[PDB]
């Protein structure tokens, strides 16, 4: 995820722009590279909350899924965290209370139910934990070329 | 086995349980009554 | 009266960590308590 | 209340309705959307606020549509626990479950249309001491 | 000229190749629980290199700790130190600087080849190691990326 | 209990508490817990069985 | 080894784990080795000493750095304008730009604003003077050697209380109320009338004058002959000025029940008379007791009581309370489960009214001290609530025993423990499928560029509570906005004395007490249900399910905090009650940002004069991203920026690292630690085999950390990023733009 | 260190003996006239926790338990 934004920022900022029959190119961003990637508040400043002016403006456009597409990764990324932290144990007995009130209301299902093992529980938010953090940049990338 | 899971000792209409829950239902519908200009 | 400021701040970031940690050190690794 | 006043006593209702953004295919879908929205209140950002306080004039809002929710819901749950309940007579219930026997759950689908007759009707719905009570407490 | 295209698929690819990597050494490991004999690894370049596994991974070890402090700490010592109001003291172009000697050495190698090494070239091979600019339109395609 | 009957448990720290099942066998010997036990619903480990005394169990 | 003395357990171990859990259960007297219910109670007895001089020794020190380094003479020339510094900063790594940043305030050298809202408070209370807060710091170091004193006495033999003495409830109680509560209620209405009533109308009253002074013109004989309308005679005029003559009422108790109009806080005059009202309340009410004269009344009989004046009963509202008297004096645990929960809810009631009812001079206008206070506390109010729940799961499995209860209600509620934990299932399932849909049907609708389609339904009950306080805004014309309407005028007895001042401050629409509801209201509240009902589902269960569980029936044995049980019944992962605990702190945490986004979005468009942009983009999700934390955040990050450095420099620093901080937690929550034993192996491996570095060695082993240590160093790192990172947001988005 | 404790509940699989890799468990015979066997836990300093016998009991719940407590080389594992 650092790759692509090494990439991203980095020709935004020194290759990647509008020339004059002149010779004096105007770059998107202005050499900012240089002196603001040297500082994690630079990239949190002129790379982060720069750039993605477009995606939270995008609503009313036809970039307004991007919006969308660069929002629902972030629950399905936080979603993740469940997986993650949690564990089995806790999952199992809360769904043992669960079934006694199906036994009570004779809605007990045949197959007896069972929490995920513990294996797939790191499975299934490691599949969360990718998936929401790709599809964000994805749309962040997406709607900011788009319109830039 | 010293405890018993289940709860004993009730009869069918449940004269204690229903007194007290009707007079809470009661409260709910006179604020409601203030609400509705009814009163 | 702000030389104060002074003496007391490194005491408390250098005097105080040493005294504590060189004790408490030695304290834990002590055989017999 | 908040400031909550009637549609086209409303200005902003009155602009909203000129860009129209129609949805569907109909090119007069957007004007046919404002000009239903009229009997709703709106507020000042020419929006409807929906009332669901239970008045029998905004029943459409919340009433109506509850409804029209629980007969459905009923009708889902009603017929699972039936499905299910059947299948437990038979031998093999597990795979029932998996591979649904239609013989014995269309049946059961086609009914439900009176799922609260039938519910009454069950005032034993299975409940007892004989259930899962799983240590002592 | 379609910087779109250019960012999603240089990223496209960049992920894609991650994941295949990942893939490679989750296999190797089911190789070993499973198909590892050790009558045929004897005394071979593979069951010597787990007969001393420890120096390796220790090793590694110790070069991703130098790196990571060494990598971003020096982040930490910029950011530290413009927010103490010192900018002469950061890591920069203008203070302190780390130039990548190397990578500018082996740059310029790339200019001068059209005519001494390989010489029937006529342009650089890519403009991003050096040469001119470039302009289709009012885009510019690709320009010297300067390292600094 | 007879073999074959329909039993109910009241042994807590069991799967099956105040569950029914069938008896398939009982040991006609002293030893504690005799009597065997089979169920449909199985357990975390996957067993659908175990031993109980008569006095843990009423029959149904 | 014996470092640990309270345990031979953790001495006796080669490892480098004795050190870690010695500072974990190094608290815990009740796993103490050798400590008995006697030595345990006195043990406990003494260390609330020094935890009480920690108090008062950190109360002066505001005191000493307000007075020493502090501006707080200037402050009260010009309250509003004129921002409050707390302490002086010698940094000697500050560069000589920082210094300048930092200079601010009036300092000759740098220093940092205080947001504490102290100033505030010791300004209305009736200080005026640097030299007075110094008496008061000095008073304080001398107050908290009394106890320091006292704890050091009470472990002596002579004067070591029994344990018999402990278990006196009934003294205990009947002394707190009228002494503890009522009597220092009555003191506290004594320098409201004596110091800061009189000081607010500019008379100066000090230690040397408060004997010759009256506070009233009249003596302290309309007390006595019944005339007790006199201290209420001429009350403080709409014009007064705080701290001088103009304006000025001489009545000491009135009741006009609105807030001041200058400061736009409530009367000085009305909390002298309320301390007064409550400390008769609470001496009455301590006198119930049955303490040693035989007058009073037992607790275990009225929880043992079994019959009506002639009929049988089950007990109390025909309910089972036979050990309760029991449970609940022998064990510790029960206590402190119950009353960490009492002061929660009562720290929470505290931030619901501060920012309502501001009871100090000039605060509401100080608008980051107002949210610092509000965040502070709220945040506090939930690990008091959450620490209930656990030393609640505590008791079960130690202090528990069900013979002793054998048919309580106590034993009741667990009978029935399977129908808590699912109904509590259905009620946060079914808030947050029909809650979020519509932020994101909401969300959605909007994208697509109709907006009129979003689902807004006004938060119209609640618009009724407030119209039934007298906002007229809504137009309901209930109950005290009804002037035909019995409240607004009491037919028996025409006394409502509150009602003038009420209906003014409400109906004003400057301050905030009962601000404008609007639908983007209604939405976050339903979430914010839904955060407290699932945290309590999580500490529910795990309490109730502490004794015993189905997948561990024997998990008494164990205890509180064990790790797990093993891969056997394909599981065990988070099985203790102590898991239970931390999978809550974590919605405890978000459950307040919902709470606290709330808060401050909605202040931030009051503050500013846009109330549109929080009742507009406050339905759909996209509006708390951008014009909330995207917006609000670009002063921020800007606090040092490549051109210069502001003085907003520590917050952004600040804001990094809580984000630092946060992430480090996620390695103990996602890696576990057999990835990190095997990776210790081969460190030691290469120390014991490099040639020099053979001379030195570890004298305890090094292992990874256990599995429940690495639960709590992740959570604690989880935790500390949460609270600096919205720190700095909050503090320098409302100080920045100054609302 | 640790403790293995053997409930009444035995019937003599013999799968926690197997199952054991430091060889706590061992299968004694029990006095009872017409019970087989029953387990036991004679060198309990070798326990390493790892619980695989809890996993091989097939009883309801198990007659066997590993209750963890005081820590040393052998029980943690530490070939250093
Ligand atoms: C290399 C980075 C660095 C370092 C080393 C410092 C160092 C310092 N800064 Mg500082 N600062 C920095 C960067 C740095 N700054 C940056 C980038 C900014 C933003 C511009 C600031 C802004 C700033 C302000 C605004 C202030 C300081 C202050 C201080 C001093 C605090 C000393 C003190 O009270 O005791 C140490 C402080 C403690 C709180 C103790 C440690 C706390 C731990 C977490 C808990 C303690 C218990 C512990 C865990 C148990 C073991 C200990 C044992 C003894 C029991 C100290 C000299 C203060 C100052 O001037 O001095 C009064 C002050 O007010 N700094
Ligand atoms: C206010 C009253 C109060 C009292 C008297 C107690 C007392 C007790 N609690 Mg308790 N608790 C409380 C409130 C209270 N708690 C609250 C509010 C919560 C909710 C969070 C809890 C949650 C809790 C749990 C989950 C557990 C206890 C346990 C215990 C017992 C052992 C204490 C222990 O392990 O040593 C204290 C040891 C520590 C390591 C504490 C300090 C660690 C903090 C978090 C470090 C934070 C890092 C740093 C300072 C911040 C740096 C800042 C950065 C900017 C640099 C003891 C009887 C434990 C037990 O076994 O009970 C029998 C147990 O499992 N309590
Ligand atoms: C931001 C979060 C964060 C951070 C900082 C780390 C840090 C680390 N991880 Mg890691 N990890 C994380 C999240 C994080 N992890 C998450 C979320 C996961 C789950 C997927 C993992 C999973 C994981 C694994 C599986 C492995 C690591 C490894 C490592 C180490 C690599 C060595 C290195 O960079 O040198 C250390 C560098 C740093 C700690 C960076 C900051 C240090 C600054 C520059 C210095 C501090 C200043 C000063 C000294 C402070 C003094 C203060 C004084 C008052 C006490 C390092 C300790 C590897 C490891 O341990 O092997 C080496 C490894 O195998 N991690
Ligand atoms: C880990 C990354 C890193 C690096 C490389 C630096 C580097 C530096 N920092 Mg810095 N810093 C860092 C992280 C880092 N910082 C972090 C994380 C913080 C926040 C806490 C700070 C905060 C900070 C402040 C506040 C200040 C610095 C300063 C400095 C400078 C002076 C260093 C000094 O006096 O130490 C002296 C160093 C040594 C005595 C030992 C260094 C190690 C030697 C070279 C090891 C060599 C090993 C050898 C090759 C092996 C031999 C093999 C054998 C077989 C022969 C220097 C440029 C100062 C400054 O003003 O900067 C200009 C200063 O005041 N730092
Ligand atoms: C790093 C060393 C290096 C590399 C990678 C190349 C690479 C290349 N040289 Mg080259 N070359 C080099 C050094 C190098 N040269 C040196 C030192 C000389 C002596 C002047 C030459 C002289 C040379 C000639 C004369 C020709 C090449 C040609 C070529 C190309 C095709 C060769 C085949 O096989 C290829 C791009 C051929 C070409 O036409 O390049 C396109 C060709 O005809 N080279
Ligand atoms: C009248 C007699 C009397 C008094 C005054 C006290 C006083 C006290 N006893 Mg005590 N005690 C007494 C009789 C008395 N006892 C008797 C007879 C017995 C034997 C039966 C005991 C047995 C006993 C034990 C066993 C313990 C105490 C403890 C305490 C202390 C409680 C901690 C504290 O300060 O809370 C202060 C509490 C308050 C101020 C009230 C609660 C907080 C409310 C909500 C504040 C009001 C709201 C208001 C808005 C706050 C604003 C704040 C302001 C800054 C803005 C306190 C000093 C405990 C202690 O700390 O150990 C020394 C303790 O462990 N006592
Ligand atoms: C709330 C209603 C209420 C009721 C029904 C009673 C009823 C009774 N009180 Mg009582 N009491 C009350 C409020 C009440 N009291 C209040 C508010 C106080 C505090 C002033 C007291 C203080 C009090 C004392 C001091 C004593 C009683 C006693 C009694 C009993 C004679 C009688 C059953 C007496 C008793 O214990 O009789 C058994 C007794 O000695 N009461
Ligand atoms: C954004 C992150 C997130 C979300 C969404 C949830 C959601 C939930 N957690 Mg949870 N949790 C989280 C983070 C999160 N958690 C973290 C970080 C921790 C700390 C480890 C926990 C710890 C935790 C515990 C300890 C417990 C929960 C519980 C719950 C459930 C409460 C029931 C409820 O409110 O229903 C609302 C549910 C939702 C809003 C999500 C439903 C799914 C969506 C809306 C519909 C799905 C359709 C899908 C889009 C279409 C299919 C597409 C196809 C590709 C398959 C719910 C499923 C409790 C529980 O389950 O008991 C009932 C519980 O006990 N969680
Ligand atoms: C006996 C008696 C009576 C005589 C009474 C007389 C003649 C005097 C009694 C005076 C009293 C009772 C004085 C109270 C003294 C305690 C004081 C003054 C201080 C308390 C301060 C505290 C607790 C801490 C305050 C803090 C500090 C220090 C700060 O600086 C900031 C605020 C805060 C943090 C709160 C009368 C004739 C009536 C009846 C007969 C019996
Ligand atoms: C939530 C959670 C669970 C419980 C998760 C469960 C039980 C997921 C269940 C997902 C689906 C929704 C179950 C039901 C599937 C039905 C077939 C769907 C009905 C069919 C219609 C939709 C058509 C674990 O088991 C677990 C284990 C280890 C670490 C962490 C965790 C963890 O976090
Ligand atoms: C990194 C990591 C380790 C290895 C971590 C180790 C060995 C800790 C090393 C940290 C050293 C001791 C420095 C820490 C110093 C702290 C900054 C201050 C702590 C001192 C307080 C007591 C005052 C585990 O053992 C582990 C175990 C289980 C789950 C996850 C993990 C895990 O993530
Ligand atoms: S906590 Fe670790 S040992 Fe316990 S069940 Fe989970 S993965 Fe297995």
């Amino acid at each position: 995820s650092i790759v692509i934004f090494h990439f991203s920022w980095k020709m935004q900022s020194d290759v990647w722009g509008t020339v004059d029959a002149a010779g004096n190119v105007s770059h998107i961003t202005g050499g900012n590279f240089a002196q603001s990637a040297i500082t994690i508040n630079g990239w949190l400043r002129d790379f982060l909350w720069a750039q993605a002016s477009q995606v939270i403006n995008s609503y009313g456009s036809a970039l307004s899924a991007y919006g969308l597409m660069f929002l629902g990764a972030h629950f399905v990324w936080a979603f993740s965290l469940m997986f993650l932290f949690s564990g089995r144990g806790y999952w199992q007995e809360l769904i043992e209370s669960i079934v006694w009130a199906h036994n009570k209301l004779k809605v007990a299902p045949a197959i007896q139910p069972r929490a995920l093992s513990i294996t797939q529980g790191r499975a299934v938010g490691v599949a969360h934990y990718l998936l929401g953090g790709i599809a964000t940049t994805w749309a962040f990338f997406h709607a900011h070329i788009l319109s830039v | 086995k010293i405890s018993p899971v289940a709860n004993t000792g009730a009869k069918p209409p449940y004269t204690f349980r229903t007194g007290w829950a009707l007079l809470l239902l009661a409260v709910n519908f006179l604020v409601a009554a203030y609400y509705f200009h009814i009163i | 009266a702000s030389f104060l400021s002074s003496i007391f701040v490194p005491v408390i970031g250098w005097v105080v960590p040493i005294a504590t940690f060189s004790f408490l050190f030695l304290y834990i690794e002590r055989e017999d308590v | 209340g908040a400031d909550l006043t009637p549609c086209a006593e409303n200005p902003a209702f009155q602009a909203l309705a000129k860009n129209a953004r129609n949805t569907t295919a109909d090119p007069q879908s957007g004007q046919k959307r404002f000009e239903r929205y009229s009997q709703a209140l709106c507020g000042p950002e020419g929006y409807p606020h929906l009332i669901v306080d239970g008045r029998l004039d905004r029943a459409g809002d919340f009433l109506i549509p509850s409804i029209l929710f629980l007969y459905i819901a009923g009708w889902i749950g009603w017929v699972g626990r039936a499905y299910l309940q059947a299948i437990k007579k038979d031998s093999d219930t597990e795979q029932k479950e998996i591979q649904l026997d239609l013989g014995i759950a269309l049946p059961i689908i086609a009914t439900g249309f009176a799922w609260p007759a039938a519910a009454v009707k069950e005032l034993l719905s299975g409940e007892l001491t004989a259930k899962d009570s799983e240590i002592t407490v | 000229t379609d910087y779109a295209t250019q960012l999603c698929i240089f990223t496209h690819h960049i992920w894609i190749g991650g994941f295949l990597i990942v893939g490679g050494a989750a296999h190797a490991a089911i190789f070993m629980v499973r198909d590892y004999d050790p009558v045929v690894n004897q005394n071979n370049v593979l069951d010597r290199v787990i007969r001393h596994r420890d120096a390796i991974i220790s090793h590694l070890n110790w070069v991703c700790i130098f790196l990571g402090f060494h990598s971003f700490g020096l982040y930490i010592h910029n950011d530290t130190m413009r927010a103490l109001g010192r900018p002469q003291d950061m890591f920069s172009d203008t203070a302190i600087q780390l130039q990548p000697v190397f990578a500018q050495w082996v740059q310029n190698l790339h200019t001068l080849a059209p005519g001494g090494t390989a010489p029937n070239a006529l342009e650089p091979v890519s403009y991003a190691f050096g040469g001119g600019v470039l302009a289709v339109g009012g885009k510019v395609a690709m320009m010297p990326i300067a390292l600094g | 209990v007879q073999r074959g009957s329909k039993v109910r448990i009241l042994r807590p720290e069991s799967y099956w508490f105040q569950d029914v099942g069938t008896v398939a066998s009982v040991d006609q010997s002293g030893i504690k817990y005799p009597v065997i036990v089979r169920f449909d619903k199985v357990n975390y480990a996957g067993i659908n069985t175990n031993n109980f005394a008569v006095d843990e169990l009423i029959e149904v | 080894t014996k470092f640990p003395k309270f345990s031979q357990d953790l001495a006796q171990d080669p490892t480098t784990r004795r050190i870690w859990y010695a500072m974990a259960m190094g608290n815990d007297f009740e796993s103490h080795d050798g400590m008995t219910e006697e030595n345990l109670y006195q043990k406990i007895f003494a260390t609330h000493f020094g935890h009480l001089a920690i108090i008062f020794l950190w109360a002066s020190s505001l005191l000493f750095h307000v007075a020493w380094q502090g501006n707080f003479e200037q402050w009260i020339k010009d309250p509003l304008h004129v921002r409050p510094i707390a302490h002086a900063i010698w940094d000697p790594h500050f560069g000589k730009p920082a210094i300048e940043a930092f200079t601010q305030a009036g300092a000759n050298g740098p220093v940092n604003i205080a947001y504490s809202g102290v100033y505030h408070w010791w300004y209305t209370i009736g200080m005026r003077t640097n030299t007075e807060l110094y008496t008061g710091s000095v008073f304080l170091l001398l107050f908290a050697s009394l106890f320091l004193f006292a704890g050091w006495l009470h472990l002596q033999p002579k004067f070591r209380p029994s344990l018999a003495w402990f278990k006196s409830a009934e003294s205990r109680l009947n002394h707190h109320l009228a002494g503890l509560f009522g009597v220092s209620s009555l003191a506290w209405a004594g320098h409201l009338i004596h110091v800061a009533i009189p000081e607010s109308r500019g008379q100066h009253v000090g230690w040397d004058n408060f004997l010759s002074t009256a506070p009233h013109p009249a003596g302290l004989q309309p007390f006595f002959t019944g005339n007790w309308g006199v201290y209420a005679q001429n009350p403080d005029t709409a014009g007064h000025i705080f701290s001088t003559s103009q304006g000025a009422g001489t009545a000491i108790l009135t009741f006009l029940g609105g807030f001041h109009p200058q400061t736009e806080s409530l009367w000085l005059t009305d909390m002298a008379h309320h301390h007064l009202a409550i400390a008769v309340l609470f001496i009455v009410a301590g006198h119930m007791y049955r303490t040693n004269f035989g007058i009073g009344h037992s607790i275990k009989e009225m929880m043992n009581a079994k019959t009506f004046f002639g009929k049988p009963v089950e007990g109390p509202f025909n309910m089972p309370h036979q050990g309760i008297y029991d449970t609940y004096n022998n064990s510790l645990h029960f206590q402190l489960g119950w009353h960490l929960a009492c002061l929660g809810v009562v720290t929470s009631w505290v931030a619901q009214h501060m920012y309502s009812l501001p009871s100090y001079a000039f605060i509401a206008k100080d608008y980051t001290t107002q949210a610092a206070l509000y965040t502070h506390h709220q945040y506090i109010a939930i690990f008091l609530m959450v620490g209930a729940f656990a030393h609640g799961a505590i008791f079960l499995v130690r202090d528990y025993d069900p013979e002793q209860n054998k048919g309580n209600v106590l034993e009741r509620v667990l009978q029935h423990k399977e129908a808590i934990i699912s109904h509590l299932s259905w009620v946060s399932l079914f808030l947050g499928f029909h809650t979020l849909g519509l932020y994101v049907h909401n969300d959605v609708v909007v994208a697509f560029g109709t907006p009129e389609k979003q689902i807004l339904i006004e938060p119209v009950f609640a618009q009724f509570i407030q119209a039934a306080h007298g906002k007229v805004l809504y137009g309901l014309d209930t109950l005290l906005s009804n002037p035909d309407s019995v409240a607004y005028t009491a037919y028996p007895n025409y006394a409502n004395v509150w009602l003038p001042g009420w209906l003014d401050a409400i109906n004003s629409g400057t301050n905030s007490l009962f601000l404008t509801i609007g639908p983007g209201d209604f939405l976050v509240h339903h979430a914010i249900a839904l955060g407290l009902h699932t945290t309590t589902l999580i500490l529910v269960k795990g309490a109730l399910d502490a004794r015993g569980s189905k997948l561990m029936p024997d998990k008494k044995d164990f205890g509180y905090a064990f790790p797990c049980d093993g891969p056997g019944r394909g599981g065990t992962c988070d099985i203790s009650a102590w898991d239970s605990f931390y999978l809550s702190l974590f919605w405890a945490l978000n459950t307040v940002g919902w709470v606290t986004f709330y808060w401050h979005w909605k202040h931030l468009g009051i503050w500013q004069g846009n109330v549109a942009q929080f009742n507009e983009n406050s339905t759909y999700l996209m509006g708390w991203f951008r014009d909330y934390l995207w917006a609000n955040s670009a002063q921020l990050i800007n606090g040092y920026n490549p051109y210069g450095v502001n003085n907003l420099s520590v917050w952004a620093w600040m804001f990094l690292f809580g984000h630092l901080v946060w992430a480090t937690g996620f390695m103990f929550l996602i890696s576990w630690r057999g990835y990190w034993q095997e990776l210790i192996e081969t460190l030691v491996w290469a120390h014991e085999r490099t040639p020099i570095a053979n001379l030195v060695r570890w004298k305890d082993k090094p292992v990874a950390l256990s599995i429940v240590q690495a639960r709590v160093v992740g959570l604690a790192h989880f935790t500390v990023g949460y609270v600096l990172t919205y720190a700095a947001f909050l503090i320098a988005s409302t100080a920045g733009k100054f609302g | 260190s640790h403790t293995v404790k053997i409930y009444d509940t035995c019937i003599g699989c013999t799968q926690c003996v197997r199952a054991c890799p430091t060889d706590v468990l061992e299968m004694v015979p029990w006095d009872g006239c017409k019970a087989a066997q029953v387990a036991s836990s004679p060198r309990t300093e070798d326990c390493v926790g790892c619980k695989r016998c809890e996993t091989a009991c097939p009883t309801d719940f198990l007659s066997i338990r590993v209750y963890l407590g005081a820590e040393t080389t052998r029980s943690m594992g530490l070939a250093y």
